[PDB]
């Protein structure tokens, strides 16, 4: 309470955190249904640190609050609380959603997710391990039947135990490392070896125990170290095709297919002709070639990077000309992470 | 809508110039061949088109009946304003208290009943070299003469040209290798080189490439649909034809750099024509 | 393109000649009145990796020429310029406005802040040539807007 | 014109005749033989005349080059061929047309 | 050689008028525009032995011009160069494409990328001529292109 | 303390009521001037690019509240914005203006802690 | 028929920092959401100007 | 505006051949005279927190010419730049009115304050140009003034 | 004339471009879009035959 | 399309605008310059090969500032001469890069502890359309740069 | 020009920074605010590839 | 609208117009310069780690001054040729600069006990057309600025 004008003095001990958020990475901070402790408002939106405790302005535990709490301290700008039982209509509501983390949530936002990705939303799911520490004598084709055979998540096995002593849902610090990233480097640059800050993992993993949940499911693990501290140390997706291993090619597939989307949008009641096929050819091209020189595909020419096609015997038919149907396919060629660096040292010069 | 015809020109210099001009003189649009009335003779003498006030337009379209509207062109019509009559030398004439009220309707009128024309009144161009010129194809009667600009749009023809707007639109994006086009041509010449004094039989022959989208294609697997086009010598061109048959349907792509592995839909061979 | 979804009626610029001149206070009938631009001058960072950056920067003064025929009476441009101690200077608003044919509309304008004078030219004395005595002022302010209405 | 450089045949072996493309430049009038009215029949026809100039820019000849009616005459030029006609004025619409023409064909 | 090994049909240029200007999610009838230029700028190196070394440099930024007719209504070329502050400019695509006769085909266009606008002129005021006010608007971009279909 | 004789949201604190009392005078006689004038639409015009020209003089040096000349102040003077014909044809122009100042930071709250 | 002046009213009212630019982008994305619906209302404009608001 | 309140009659500018020019103490006939400026050279001050200062400065030397037909008889002009040792000359008054029809009202007027010679050039002797021989004289002053009656 | 024998030819060595312009595109001229190229070489000869 | 809000994010800065808060006021200036950060040197070598490269003790910046002459009064001639051999009121430098409206820092320039040194007339020159310009150099002991 | 391939190198071993120059701030100027930074090493190796 | 009388309050200074008050009379200048306010710089250092940094004592201005040659009577000459191993007559300089008409100061620098020491000649050329320019410095304690 102020009264006179001059300066206050008080010591009520107070945490604030900046905003250096990127637009490529905007969650879904998913929640469990059978909690009591959170707003019953089944949706809502945190636009930074100073509006998230006006709403809950004493420092919770559960799995929703170290979420958000690890988010917002390594930039992070709005992002949402959703119920587990209706992230299916955020998704399709809000339109700017990059991201659905499982803040300590299963057996229905597995579902749900599943949900979006055939109604094709261009969502990147991140999703958590077991709580409690796998054995050794695993046999890991029993751990992840759980989790979707899609190429839009990734799961991260081990639960973080912050500062405080509380614990931290392991899709938190997987989506803080994209913060970051997103970013600094792009997002077309491995979430992996940027360090979150404040965070310990609850066990350790050696590299023999990593080593075999790699191919398959690729649990992706969080992993201290000396120097970077704490990152996270993988970045696989739940899919080991040629195409659709290695979380930062998806991104930069989602993100290209819609920019573009939103890009041409602005070219609808055009008429329906080679003028319009025109000016759709150049609008993609030069978005790629502002992305081609960022360093976000690969090839050394703007040839060996990407193609269109769009027209009347290229893509489309009479039969979709006349019906209003546009069609635009696009091909463009990633970069890959160099995940294996093998030294083989000897004796002879 | 805004689109005035030519006729629909001379109507809009009868209205303006009826009304300061008196009711019985005449107002007469041809040059007069025993005349036996004044007639003051309205005579448009060209219809260039006037390039400085053409735009780049862009063929505007409809939407709601899906139809291409017809692109103007906008003309120039240059009337000249004059008194055959047919003594009256003094200075308030009957010849000139007529010409003072046809330029004061000209003056008046800066903007006819057409309100989106373009009029220059009674420019300075003429010249008593050139009014001498056209005082002879007269018949050698010196007048005087009252120049009057004019331009108008004048639309085209109309027929349903008929395009459909675009309502949706669709994006699909796919991971391709990384071979250019120049990468894909260059290697199917030395790779159909072996497949044959080769070097020179296939010397102008062309084969461009367009990579073909490949609705599920991979890091590897670019698919490209060919055309071949220039000349071969008479006797090659059988051969060649069945290079370009197993490339269109083959199990194993064709000729492939460093794994890329490039694969071929159409030869098309449309150009070739062995000499 | 031109989706209006319907016919648009056709649109020629306005002519050179039909506009109006006001210095600021009072409205002076001038010949000619040149020189009202905006510009800015470009900044440039290359970089070593290759991202050029270009971008605008400051908006340069304005050079306003202002053309008049010589009349018998006073010399308002001339009053105006001979009332300068060392930096005094009274400034003025300068609108150019753009009206219709018959003058009651204004169509688009032209303003000018704080126009001082530079210059003021003397005709031609030529004994040999039939011809209007004009004088040049050119003027020198700090910014041009253009409202349309 | 350009610089071509006279095409060869390869499968006849002959070479091929390198044209030349000139300029036609018509005009059209309405000579008719009182009318003097604002809607003439002399100018509803000329109104059907540039009509048919105003659409076609690319003729039956698709490949020509075409001035439909460009402002190059003048009160001064227009007088004096008002004179040679006999002294009657009237309108007049030119219209202008590039078109090749090949040169005539031996076997080379 | 004319080498086509059959008769071709000649093609004549097409003309400069037929061209149609696209500032970027619009269409805008231009009067004129120019100065789409893709300039590089040679480095050399000579040597004692005597074998000269000519090359490619950077690719210059280009100078667009474009001017248009001033028209009764909105002066959208003023609302673009209105919106600086200081660095702030909303960049856009150009596409300068050269169509057929009736205008339904493109068939050359030239594409630039990051247009900005450096200055925009006021048209020539001048009392004593009957014609078109124009005002020219310059921009600065980053590459040109150019595509055909 | 610079607080008035009333604890409204607008008219609390001294100095923006002074700016808009010399804001209200400097165009009030700044406009007198335009006075027997035609009260038509380009009297309407040199009002409207006289007030914006005072105003930009005033936003420039810090006075105003926002970034750019449209988040500052607006003008509408005119036949169907702030007018009638009942109100040309006897004389009246009125020229409404809207103007957002600047508040002061009267309370300084510093809060303390222990941990870093 | 002119009129001549003869009077003149002027009145200042307080106005919060909003643009034209920043009210018109603001009522699109409220509309969005009050509705494909980004693909719907592309081609409306809303072009506003603020009202003098008396008090 | 126009507001005198009655129709006033119009006034055209008044031409340049119908002008008198007096050196000082005497009345010469001239054919041309020119560069009768008044001219300032601004003075800018940019500063960090954005406020342009703009002022006027010196006022700049004119730079005035004369030009006249070489006539049989006593050079005037000549006998004006003969009479220079090192620094001496005789400066002079310059008066350049410009009359009415009849010539027997001043109108406007231009003076000069100290006017000395700078050049005086030759004819150009061509014998193949029926033409008068002229000769320009170029002076310099210090300053111009205008006066109206 | 006929164009079947070379007199006087004119021959570079290593050109490549610099420039290359785009039309005057202006739309008050019922005229030719032309662009032209220019290029930067190292040795000029002329053989003559 | 560049959307110039991302100007204001991924674009640099001029030079040309910019807020000198000199103590607790803002005074307008021209010109500033010197606001560096230098280091010495020490190095050691011994006989085997180690060279030993470390930074030394920073030295003191030397800060020049310049503006007009105005006809009002003179507040750096006013700090300048309240010099009594040792006693100067010490002030806070902080030279900030702003936006065109003036009410937002982009990134600034902070110095402790500055007191001035020297303060040179403007050259007359009865010749020159120039502008009075005093040039001030200040001495301090830290630079700082805080980014917001 | 693409980015992604070392013509030739020069490499530095251990260098520390000492010194870092402030932008030269003028009100009458057109650029960038540019800092100078000084670095001291103790090995300069040039690596081509 | 400016009204000028605004710009005699708050317009900068030029530098073409300026009055030097040499002792008691006027004599009419073309340049001037170096009027300074230097001081000194006194420094302490520590082993803890404090730096002190304070002003010394000021040095004396060197004022230069340039004039024209005229044929009369030189009055720069006959003040540096009255010097007798000690004894020279100091004046009081006073540099206003002024208004247009001359008559009342806008900014002025004063100058305390001012001495010749050097004079020198303008450079004769023959091919040149100049003005022969003496050009004296002086010698003097203090420099104080009055503003009014």
């Amino acid at each position: 309470t102020t009264t006179y004008p001059g300066v206050y003095l008080s010591e009520d001990a107070v945490s604030s955190f900046s905003v250096n958020s990127a637009a490529t990475a905007v969650p879904l901070f998913a929640y469990d249904s059978e909690n009591t402790n959170t707003i019953n408002k089944p949706i809502q939106v945190f636009r930074n640190w100073a509006e998230f405790t006006v709403e809950y302005p004493t420092p919770l535990e559960d799995a929703f609050y170290t979420s958000l709490s690890l988010w917002f301290m390594h930039g992070g700008g709005k992002c949402y609380l959703v119920n587990e039982a209706n992230i299916a209509d955020a998704v399709a509501q809000y339109d700017d959603i990059t991201l659905i983390v499982a803040a300590g949530t299963d057996t229905t936002t597995y579902t749900a997710f599943t949900t979006v990705v055939g109604q094709g939303y261009r969502i990147f799911g991140l999703f958590d391990g077991p709580k409690e520490k796998i054995a050794g004598t695993a046999k890991p084709d029993e751990v992840m039947e759980e989790y979707p055979t899609s190429p839009f998540g990734a799961v991260f096995y081990p639960w973080g135990t912050l500062a405080s002593g509380a614990a931290v849902p392991p899709s938190a610090i997987a989506a803080a490392s994209i913060t970051q990233t997103d970013r600094t480097r792009g997002v077309w640059k491995a979430p992996a070896n940027q360090a979150v800050n404040g965070v310990t993992p609850a066990f350790a993993v050696s590299d023999d125990f990593q080593g075999k949940y790699n191919q398959g499911k690729a649990l992706n693990m969080i992993r201290t170290f000396s120097g970077q501290g704490t990152v996270v140390w993988g970045a696989r997706t739940l899919e080991d095709s040629d195409n659709w291993r290695y979380i930062p090619v998806r991104r930069l597939f989602n993100a290209v297919e819609r920019d573009i989307q939103k890009s041409l949008n602005k070219l609808v009641f055009e008429p329906n002709s080679q003028p319009t096929w025109q000016r759709v050819k150049a609008a993609v091209d030069s978005y790629l070639h502002s992305l081609w020189q960022q360093g976000a595909l690969a090839g050394n020419t703007p040839a060996d990077a990407w193609f269109v096609q769009v027209g009347k015997d290229l893509t489309m038919t009479q039969e979709e000309i006349n019906q209003g149907k546009m069609i635009i396919k696009i091909g463009l060629a990633a970069v890959r992470p160099a995940e294996f660096i093998i030294l083989q040292f000897s004796q002879d010069i | 809508s805004n689109y005035q015809t030519l006729v629909d020109v001379n109507n809009a210099m009868n209205k303006m110039l009826r009304a300061y001009v008196n009711e019985a003189v005449a107002i007469r649009f041809d040059l007069p061949d025993t005349q036996a009335d004044a007639a003051i003779s309205v005579f448009l003498y060209d219809i260039h088109e006037d390039l400085q006030l053409r735009t780049a337009e862009s063929r505007g379209f409809n939407a709601g009946a899906g139809r291409l509207l017809p692109g103007w062109v906008n003309v120039k019509c240059n009337y000249l304003i004059t008194y055959w009559e047919s003594p009256d030398s003094q200075p308030d004439n009957q010849a000139i208290q007529v010409m003072s009220q046809v330029l004061a309707a000209l003056i008046n009128n800066r903007q006819l009943a057409d309100i989106g024309a373009y009029t220059q009144v009674m420019p300075p161009k003429e010249n008593l070299n050139s009014l001498g010129n056209f005082w002879q194809s007269l018949g050698n009667r010196p007048r005087l003469s009252l120049n009057y600009c004019v331009t108008v749009p004048i639309s085209l023809s109309d027929k349903g040209e008929e395009m459909t707007p675009v309502k949706s639109l669709s994006t699909t994006v796919e991971p391709k290798a990384p071979l250019s086009p120049l990468v894909i041509t260059d290697a199917l010449r030395e790779q159909l080189r072996v497949a044959l004094d080769a070097c020179l039989a296939m010397t102008h022959v062309n084969l461009d490439s367009s990579p073909v989208a490949n609705s599920d294609g991979s890091a590897a697997e670019i698919r490209v649909s060919l055309r071949v086009y220039g000349m071969t010598p008479t006797e090659y061109l059988a051969p060649m034809n069945t290079v370009f048959n197993e490339w269109e349907k083959s199990e194993a792509a064709a000729v492939t750099p460093d794994g890329y592995r490039v694969y071929i839909n159409a030869v098309d061979k449309t150009d070739l024509t062995g000499i | 393109m031109a989706i209006t979804a319907d016919d648009i009626a056709v649109q020629y610029p306005i002519p050179t000649y039909r506009f109006i001149v006001t210095l600021g206070d009072e409205q002076v009938p001038f010949t000619s009145a040149s020189g009202l631009d905006i510009n800015f001058d470009t900044i440039e960072y290359r970089d070593g990796t290759g991202n050029w950056f270009k971008m605008p920067g400051q908006r340069q003064a304005p050079n306003i020429t202002l053309s008049k025929g010589v009349f018998p009476g006073k010399n308002a441009m001339y009053e105006w310029i001979n009332a300068i101690q060392l930096n005094q200077v009274e400034k003025k608003d300068i609108m150019i406005s753009l009206t219709n044919e018959a003058g009651t509309e204004v169509l688009v304008s032209w303003n000018v802040s704080n126009a001082f004078p530079t210059s003021l030219t003397s005709p031609s004395f030529d004994a040999t040539s039939n011809e209007i005595a004009v004088q040049q002022i050119t003027l020198m302010a700090d910014r041009v807007t253009i409202q349309t209405a």
